[PDB]
């Protein structure tokens, strides 16, 4: 287990890419020529699983940038650490995806996706041990969500006893850029619920709620929602990425995370978030504020969750201050997944920060995400609004339906284990 | 679902060449059903006009033939 392959896919989802590489390549020592100027061996240890090697000890992302147009590609290219992905694995087409689902899974789409299987295989067959694959990419668009899910349909096809892991961004009214988000959101949803073993439910509310209330960032820029979701995704990578024992690859942490295959969506939470000590980090790693699905907590029970420390901290005082908040609260946790809270901790903390803690939580309360885009849905498909852009590629109504009636099933298949 | 994700673009194919091919005809009827209208109002008037014609040949004659007195 330790090859990852790294795929982002439309505006969003590359976006977010480059700034997640762009950080975890300032965290393992990688400049953006691809060298390695680092002074530590913990660096090195596991940055195969993230880089591949080239000659003159150069280090180039096991990534894949994917669009139906060339614009943010282009600006990746032109970004800071632009010049260090493989030129070959830049696949983009020119015609866009106007923001429609059926664009990106069924016409733009269908016509570019062999190409982007063709560099996944390339990358695929020089690893030594694949684990499994990782995107980036939003729910709301055409490229992320309706190309997005196509490609992870025939990555599954051709790779079935690999890992699929996601970084998903869901849409809000609050920061939104088209009125037909609830409709790309509801297909891909179903989508993940079948195609993915582990999704990051990250909502586009909560993030910019974060920017505006607690950062105090008065107008956010989907460049501080980035901010927020690039030291997001580090943490929450951590353990796949440096020495440990716990959830150190991508099946292990499935192992850990999801009782029930369905129920595979997690919120993930980070601290410090500020306009500290270890109680402080736990407190504030716990805090609904600071969790990025835009789901209270309270509102419904863990079934499992990870926590990772990361800096120099007392590792006794870690202990016990998890202990301390499953004992104190503990009817938000399952009583029937006995010991289902696992914490990590790394020795190296990200930039700018002494230390800090990341969250993954499997709640029923991420129910509350899908019955927001439930509503949204169905608010406009009571009155078939805006169906022509996707029956004019070929979709049919009864598709719709289908989606709407297979995320309603898995709203109610957490209910059922919130009250279990 | 491949078999699905066939008969969608094979859908939205034949929709749009089903949208052309209509486009198409209707143009092509209304275009002959026009050409057919105009041309039969012009022969309609120069009937009338050759009425005319006949009439005044009629007078002529009928003027010969009261000379004929
Ligand atoms: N957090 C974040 N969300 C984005 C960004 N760009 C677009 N979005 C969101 O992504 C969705 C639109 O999809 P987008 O990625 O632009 O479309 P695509 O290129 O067809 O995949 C909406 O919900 C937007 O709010 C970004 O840079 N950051
Ligand atoms: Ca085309
Ligand atoms: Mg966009």
């Amino acid at each position: 287990m330790r090859e990852i392959v790294h795929i982002q896919a439309g505006q969003c989802g590359n976006q977010i890419g480059a700034k997640f590489w762009e950080v975890i390549s300032d965290e393992h020592g990688i400049d953006p020529t691809g060298s390695y100027h680092g002074d530590s061996d913990l660096q090195l240890e596991r940055i195969n699983v993230y880089y591949n090697e080239a000659t003159g000890n150069k280090y180039v992302p096991r990534a894949i940038l994917v669009d139906l147009e060339p614009g943010t590609m282009d600006s990746v290219r032109s970004g800071p650490f632009g010049q260090i992905f493989r030129p070959d694995n830049f696949v983009f087409g020119q015609s866009g995806a106007g923001n429609n689902w059926a664009k990106g899974h069924y016409t733009e789409g269908a016509e570019l996706v062999d190409s982007v299987l063709d560099v996944v295989r390339k990358e695929s067959e020089s690893c030594d041990c694949l684990q499994g694959f990782q995107l980036t990419h939003s729910l709301g668009g055409g490229t992320g969500s309706g190309m997005g899910t196509l490609l992870i349909s025939k990555i599954r096809e051709e790779y079935p006893d690999r890992i699929m892991n996601t970084f998903s961004v869901m849409p809000s009214p609050k920061v939104s850029d088209t009125v037909v988000e609830p409709y790309n959101a509801t297909l891909s949803v179903h989508q993940l619920v079948e195609n993915t073993d582990e999704t990051y439910c990250i909502d586009n509310e909560a993030l910019y709620d974060i920017c505006f209330r607690t950062l105090k960032l008065t107008t956010p820029t989907y460049g501080d929602l980035n901010h927020l979701v690039s030291a997001t995704m580090s943490g929450v990578t951590t353990c796949l990425r440096f020495p440990g024992q716990l959830n150190a690859d991508l099946r292990k942490l499935a192992v850990n995370m999801v009782p029930f295959p369905r129920l595979h969506f997690f919120m993930p939470g980070f601290a410090p978030l500020t306009s500290l000590t270890v109680p402080e980090l736990t407190q504030q790693m716990f805090d609904s504020k600071n969790m990025m699905a835009a789901c209270d907590p309270r509102h419904g029970r863990y079934l499992t969750v990870a926590a990772i420390f990361r800096g120099r901290m007392s590792m006794k005082e870690v202990d016990e201050q998890m202990l301390n908040v499953q004992n104190k609260n503990s009817s938000y946790f399952v009583e029937w997944i006995p010991n289902n809270v696992k914490t990590a901790v790394c020795d190296i903390p990200p930039r700018g920060l002494k230390m800090s803690a990341t969250f993954i939580g499997n709640s029923t309360a991420i129910q509350e995400l899908f019955k927001r885009i439930s509503e949204q849905f169905t608010a406009m498909f009571r009155r078939k609004a805006f169906l022509h852009w996707y029956t004019g590629e070929g979709m049919d109504e009864m598709e719709f339906t289908e989606a709407e009636s297979n995320m309603n099933d898995l709203v109610s298949e957490y209910q059922q284990y919130q009250d279990a | 679902k491949r078999e699905h994700e066939r008969e969608v673009i094979q859908k939205a194919i034949e929709e749009n060449n089903n949208f052309i091919k209509m486009a198409k005809e209707k143009l092509a009827q209304k275009m002959e059903s026009n050409k057919e209208n105009r041309e039969a109002h012009l022969a309609a008037m120069l009937e009338r006009l050759q009425e005319k014609d006949k009439h005044a040949e009629e007078v002529r004659k009928n003027k010969e033939l009261k000379e004929e007195a």
